[PDB]
RNA sequence: GCUUGUGCUGUCUUCGUCCA
């Protein structure tokens, strides 16, 4: 099933840099799509400092699990659920276990690890091009959207900022 | 418009998934005094449109999995002489059914399962496992599979005598005795079904 | 907004007619509700109804 | 491609209008008939020209069922493509099978296998698309695509294109 | 449903090459053959319409359509109504919106330029009236480009095409 | 035989079968002779050599077959008697809460308009049954209080106001069968209450 | 793909997997795939047929437990035993220890088997020192092994679902709860008619009923066999729904069966629905219902022209006093004015009104 | 079956002397066997043999 | 609760009927 799912995909192993900001990426989509949940977590958990951290903890263990240890949904589930889920005692010797993610929260992961790609190859061709254009000086403006974009969409706007304000050094590479 | 498109895509995905998984999470009937996950003996029963003409067809599958024992009544369900057959085939000795089921395709299936229940508790016809004993079990049985069982080409290979609604009430045992098996038997026609 | 198309065919039996002049409906409470919005953008496709 | 054709269309009109306006409405009864139509053998026909001045002559009435039959000649647009055409197009979807455009009421299908193989189909881009290095060919995308196999249905056309030879592609 | 001027055409059994349509080869069948007959059997050649043409007889025939329907009293949607017919209306309003997009000239003195140069010129004498509606059609800019894309104008050598590619770039409005 | 000299293009010659090959070219109906896809037509996209690759009509989409399986057959006229259990124009239940009415057939599929009007491509194994009601059951009543039965002519008044014969029943839902409407071979379907009886 | 090769090489090694460690040592798995799949894959382990505590077979081969977890549950099983002679690096003795665990020689007062002492084991301790020495985070894996040796391979699986009221009336009728309930129309097969109750079928073989008060208008009195006969077909409005004996009542008044039209709760919200729009398209929408179509009338006489009054007017300026000419007339085709010349450019026009017409164009 | 009536028979299929009989009525009832169809999926009396 | 079923041989030979 992870060979059909990265069948598509030109080259699925990323650099360590590249590795980093994907599982930053999924800590941030899953932020945002898990945004009522982690605001139960806080309201009715308050006496517990720092359960959010220990939400980014445990998603970037579980992108470390799915992209270097190939694990699938089933295995991680079942034989690593220790690392889905905190516990702790409350002030009256209370065991208390918070789930922090369910297997369809792991499913997402699968999805959000097969959708960084894409985004790594259109934020990689970027380069490529900003590189072909040979700046003699970095323009503010590409670094300071480039290091914050996050989605195709910002990057496809960075490509026509790039083709229409150096126009002429594109025709000189290739209306 | 894409953004919300690709979330709402997202969602009803998930939706769809849940009830699927609610859908085929279901173990085998446990009957009573065994311990859970126990395959039970079964049989099945359904005249079929529930018309004039139409008679009852009987299959009965042990915990085994093997079908035994298909029989034909000639006579009408109304009557004494259906009753009669009946009790005669349930009480026979090399079959013991720890489950009643019946199905089919209108109406006219609850008054055989009205009969068959009545029949059941009149004359007290209860669980031979050869202390407590308990009356056999009528249901309903959700012919989801049944359907597209009776007429796979899989199905009319495995039974070459046999007609229709007889692989209709084998879909109907298969199913009770295990609805994850009977799901995956469907193959390309699964995704076809009411999720 | 209805198209001339929409502005026929748009008939209380359709699955289409829940929408047909819906306003002001936020972009936040739209994920609540995926089949709303997915039966909208299938009625877009037919060429029926536009989404401003 | 258009041209101009001499057509002729058999009407039968019943006996319950045998009226003074007998000219006219089989002159909207043919408009209803041809106007849009879509005929195999002669194409795509638009419009018909002098609509309102067409000659009908004279019906005979068929024996055995008192109706007329009129035999009325016009001259009408029509459009039909032709086996190994280069014309433009619009894309209308975008399917991992191939782009489907549309040229004016024909709908061509231009598979993968006659599609250049750097013009890589992106289904993650919004909206999907068939992208290389230097071209991008989406929804709404001119397009010149060359014509290679016509199908000829009842009272439909479907025609399939290529884009894999020169002076094709994004345009 | 319609049927054609031409009829006759019965059974032989000689079989001809020259039966399947292809555009490169200029084999357009019986019925789009460069002879043709009118209904009263007088010699007429075969008419073909370039996208400027056939946009300005279908706005002129549809206007004086509205115009007379309405009792002698310029939008492509309101005179897309006009006509009959929702599949009609379709497919009117298709051929409107192709011709809109893709209109090289939109103004009746520039198509008739168009079309005298394209006719009263001596190498366009032999020019056959398809691969004229082909070059004012599509725009081509480069004649090895509208070689390519037209085949029959390669064996076609003895015609200025350049010159009136030119020409035609310089009528078309930028 | 064809060749670049007039002389030779003029000549015929009898030549034994057993030392000629068929010759496909890109673009040409061809109809399957034999194998699991029997009857099927297309034209050809690919030529490679010894396999020939088709788009197929039917199903429309790429179909490999062997060259020696070919026949340039220019019309399909597939005929889908003794096939599948279905006969056209049937009203056949989908699955649980689902119904529709095939509107073309095929060796291997259906097309089935829904009661709703999405249009759906199934295996014959994945439909659930076929409804054989009775005849006292297909029976429906208009918007005006007359009763409608299976073939008579009603013309709407509601929305586009079409006009058509009646095919079959379910519900409140009427399957009409019109000449004008060629986009589903006249199958549309409309509720009983938009039309009125002529 | 993977599946069917993996079954392939067990008929060929003999279709019988001994041990879950031969899906590496036969080289049928890679080392990855072996590690995802090898704790759900299971071989019934019989204990008749494996007498030998250091036999090839497993006890733990029967369970969920992953096998890189076995030398952990057979810790667990041993320190439950009280063994004290017991050495971690010892395998043998582990395996005699989970051994007479699960499978005792001589068991206790109505005690299967040792697996009850499980539950004297502090899991947190063993767990807490787990996470000291190895870095491992495996307090829920010491439940699984727990749960798992107190009965191995249970049924997590729902108990069997049973239909209520709701679904076998989907399931027998095909029509949900929801598209059949109160105050919905449907056209319904009358069966019997009685003085006092009218008994029909429905279209999906509901038996209905409807009462004498709800079978006549109240301003009608005649019986009700009279109005209506067996095998007509109507339009009724439920009143009640059964769905457990598949019976249900219904009304046949205009109150009932005509004005209730808008059976959806869609939210005409005003904030929310452009009620404004959908007025000017319904009034529209009426005033293309009230559209007619008429024509010309035509009249056989001598003295009547198919002309205007103008024209008529005209007609009888070239001719004498006292010519009569008959012309139809404004009012509609019942109607014919009758126009003659009283003097020169002076004329009357009378109106005649026609009764008992056999015909519009008829006199 | 015939369209006229089958009423006036006896048991032995044969009608007796003295009973009126009308164009196309049945005076002698005759059945030759057939073999049956696939109606053993189900017909407890009704099946045609 | 109970409902009504939906068609016919072929080929010769002989004897006859009304004209012619």
């Amino acid at each position: 099933r992870f060979q059909a799912y990265r069948k598509s995909i030109k080259n699925y192993k990323l650099s360590d840099v590249d590795y980093s900001n994907e599982r930053d990426w999924i800590v941030e989509q899953l932020k945002l799509e898990k945004r009522d949940f982690l605001q139960h977590l806080t309201q009715a958990h308050s006496s517990v400092a720092h359960l959010e951290e220990k939400f980014e903890a445990s998603v970037k263990k579980i992108v470390d699990f799915i992209a270097i240890e190939s694990f699938e949904v089933p295995f991680i589930w079942n034989h690593r659920r220790d690392y889905a889920l905190h516990t702790y005692n409350d002030d009256s010797n209370n065991t208390i276990i918070v789930k922090l993610l369910n297997e369809d929260d792991l499913w997402r992961i699968v999805q959000l690890d097969l959708d960084y790609h894409s985004i790594h190859d259109k934020k990689a061709a970027l380069s490529s091009i900003y590189k072909q254009l040979d700046l003699d000086v970095v323009d503010p403006t590409y670094e300071e959207f480039f290091g914050s974009a996050r989605t195709l969409s910002e990057l496809q706007d960075i490509d026509d900022y790039l083709t229409f304000n150096y126009s002429s050094q594109v025709k000189n590479l290739t209306s | 418009k894409e953004s919300i498109r690709r979330d709402c895509e997202r969602v009803l995905y998930f939706q769809v998934k849940n009830s699927f998984t609610k859908k085929i999470d279901q173990a085998p009937y446990q009957p009573p005094t065994y311990a859970k996950g126990t395959i039970p003996r079964v049989l099945t029963l359904s005249f079929g449109e529930g018309n004039r003409g139409d008679a009852v067809l009987g299959v009965f599958m042990d915990d085994s999995g093997d079908v035994k024992s298909q029989i034909k009544f000639d006579e009408d369900f109304q009557s004494r002489d259906f009753s009669d057959s009946l009790t005669r085939y349930i009480k026979s000795n090399n079959i013991n059914p720890d489950i009643i089921g019946i199905s089919g395709f209108n109406i006219h299936t609850k008054k055989l399962f009205d009969k068959v229940n009545e029949l059941v508790n009149e004359e007290r016809l209860t669980i031979e496992y050869d202390s407590d004993k308990h009356l056999i079990r009528v249901i309903y049985v959700n012919d989801e599979t049944a359907r597209l069982y009776q007429h796979s080409s899989k199905s009319s290979a495995e039974y070459p005598n046999r007609p229709q609604l007889a692989k209709y009430c084998i879909g109907l045992a298969k199913y009770i005795q295990s609805p994850l098996l009977e799901y995956l038997a469907l193959d390309e026609s699964m995704y076809s079904l009411h999720i | 907004e209805l198209t001339e198309r929409g502005k026929l065919q748009i008939e209380p039996e359709s699955p289409y007619f829940d929408f047909k002049y819906a306003k002001n409906r936020p972009i936040s409470a739209l994920t609540a509700t995926p089949d709303l919005y997915l039966r909208m953008i299938q009625a877009e496709n037919d060429g029926l109804v536009n989404i401003k | 491609m258009f041209f101009l054709k001499d057509l002729s269309l058999i009407l039968t009109l019943h006996p319950s209008y045998f009226g003074p306006q007998m000219n006219q409405y089989l002159r909207e009864k043919l408009l209803t008939d041809v106007e849009g139509t879509c005929t195999g053998q002669f194409g795509y026909i638009v419009t018909v020209l002098d609509g309102m001045n067409i000659d009908v002559g004279k019906g005979r009435i068929i024996p055995g069922s008192g109706s007329a039959e009129f035999e009325v000649k016009y001259r009408a647009v029509v459009w039909k493509p032709f086996k190994g055409e280069v014309v433009d197009a619009i894309v209308s979807n975008v399917s991992p099978i191939g782009f489907f455009a549309d040229v004016g009421p024909l709908n061509v299908f231009v598979s993968t296998r006659l599609i250049p193989d750097n013009l890589v189909y992106n289904p993650s881009n919004s909206p999907p698309a068939y992208m290389s290095n230097d071209e991008l060919i989406t929804k709404g995308s001119k397009v010149r695509l060359k014509v290679v196999g016509t199908r000829t249905d009842v009272n439909e056309i479907y025609a399939i294109g290529s884009i894999k030879e020169d002076f094709l592609g994004a345009i | 449903v319609s049927t054609s001027t031409v009829g006759a055409r019965r059974r032989r059994a000689k079989q001809q090459v020259d039966d399947e349509e292809n555009a490169t080869l200029l084999r357009l069948g019986p019925e789009f053959a460069l002879k043709q007959y009118d209904h009263d059997g007088n010699e007429h050649d075969l008419i073909a319409l370039s996208l400027s043409e056939s946009r300005l007889l279908i706005r002129e025939a549809l206007k004086a359509r509205s115009r007379a329907r309405n009792g002698g009293v310029i939008d492509d949607d309101e005179l897309a109504k006009v006509t009959s017919g929702a599949v009609a209306n379709g497919v009117v309003k298709k051929t409107l919106d192709y011709l809109n997009t893709f209109a090289r000239f939109k103004d009746e003195e520039t198509c008739t330029a168009v079309d005298q140069l394209l006719h009263n010129s001596s190498d366009c004498s032999v020019l056959h009236p398809f691969e004229i509606a082909q070059l004012s059609s599509l725009g081509c800019e480069d004649v090895d480009e509208a070689i390519t894309l037209i085949p029959s104008l390669a064996a076609k050598k003895e015609v200025n095409l350049q010159r009136i590619l030119d020409e035609l770039n310089r009528l078309e409005d930028p | 035989l064809h060749s670049d000299d007039d002389t030779i293009n003029s000549e015929t010659v009898e030549i034994p079968t057993s030392d000629l090959r068929k010759i496909f070219n890109v673009g040409d109906h061809v109809r399957v002779i034999h194998g699991k896809h029997t009857d099927d037509t297309g034209l050809i996209v690919e030529v490679n050599g010894d396999k020939v690759e088709f788009i197929s009509n039917q199903t429309k989409r790429t179909v490999i077959v062997f060259s020696n399986y070919l026949i340039k057959s220019t019309d399909s006229t597939v005929s889908i008697n003794e096939s599948g259990r279905f006969e056209l124009h049937d009203l056949v239940q989908v699955n649980s809460d689902l119904v529709g009415i095939v509107i073309r057939a095929q060796k291997d599929s259906f097309d089935v308009l829904c009661s709703d009007g999405k249009l759906l491509s199934l295996p014959p194994v994945s439909i659930y049954s076929k409804l054989n009601l009775n005849p006292n059951q297909q029976i429906a009543i208009d918007s005006n209080g007359v009763e409608v039965k299976v073939g008579d002519t009603v013309r709407e008044f509601t929305g586009e106001r079409r006009q058509g014969t009646i095919l079959h029943v379910y519900r409140n839902f009427l399957f009409l069968r019109s000449r004008e409407i060629v986009e589903n071979q006249g199958v549309f379907v409309t509720s009983s209450n938009r039309v009125k009886t002529i | 793909r993977k599946a069917a090769g993996l079954i392939q090489s067990i008929q060929r090694i003999g279709s019988n997997l001994v041990n879950r460690a031969h899906l590496i040592t036969e080289q049928l798995t890679s080392k990855t795939v072996f590690l995802n799949m090898a704790s759900f894959v299971y071989i019934v382990f019989d204990p008749d047929v494996e007498r030998n505590p250091q036999g090839e077979m497993d006890l733990l081969d029967s369970t969920r437990i992953h096998p890189e977890d076995y030398s952990l549950a057979r810790k667990m099983a041993a320190d439950a035993l009280d063994i004290e002679d017991i050495d971690d690096d010892d395998e043998s003795a582990m395996r005699n220890a989970i051994y007479e665990m699960v499978f005792p020689r001589s068991p206790p007062k109505d005690e299967d088997d040792l697996t009850f002492k499980l539950d004297e084991l502090i899991l947190d301790d063993y767990a807490t020192e787990l996470e000291r020495k190895h870095q491992l985070k495996k307090r829920s894996t010491l439940q699984i092994i727990k749960e798992e040796l107190q009965s191995r391979y249970r049924e997590i699986r729902r108990d069997f679902h049973i239909l209520n009221e709701a679904e076998i009336f989907q399931l027998l009728t095909r029509e949900t709860v929801d598209s059949f309930r109160k105050g919905m129309v449907i056209p319904v097969y009358v069966r019997k008619v009685e003085s006092s109750y009218m008994s029909v079928s429905t279209q999906s073989l509901i038996a209905g009923n409807i009462q004498r008060q709800d079978i006549l208008e109240p301003n009608d009195r005649r019986d009700p066999r009279e109005v209506y006969s067996v095998g007509q077909t109507v339009r009724a409005c439920i009143l009640d729904v059964d769905y457990y004996n598949f019976k249900c009542q219904l009304s046949l008044l205009r109150q009932f069966t005509e004005n209730q039209v808008a059976g959806l709760n869609v939210n005409r919200n005003p904030k929310f629905w452009d009620i404004e729009s959908e007025n000017r398209d319904r009034q529209e929408e009426i005033d293309k219902q009230r559209e007619e179509s008429r024509e010309s009338r035509v009249i056989k006489h001598p003295f009547f022209h198919n002309m205007k009054s103008k024209e008529a007017e005209d007609y009888l300026a070239a001719r004498p006093v006292g010519d009569v000419v008959i012309r139809p007339s404004s009012k509609g085709s019942n109607h014919i004015t009758i126009s003659w010349k009283v003097a020169p450019q002076l004329y009357q026009h009378i109106d005649v009104l026609e009764e008992n017409k056999d015909d519009a164009n008829a006199i | 079956l015939k369209h006229g009536t089958y009423e006036k028979l006896d048991e032995d299929g044969l009608i007796a002397p003295g009973v009126r009989v009308s164009g196309d009525d049945i005076i002698i009832g005759k059945t030759t066997p057939i073999p049956p169809d696939t109606e053993e999926l189900g017909q407890r009396t009704k099946y045609h043999t």
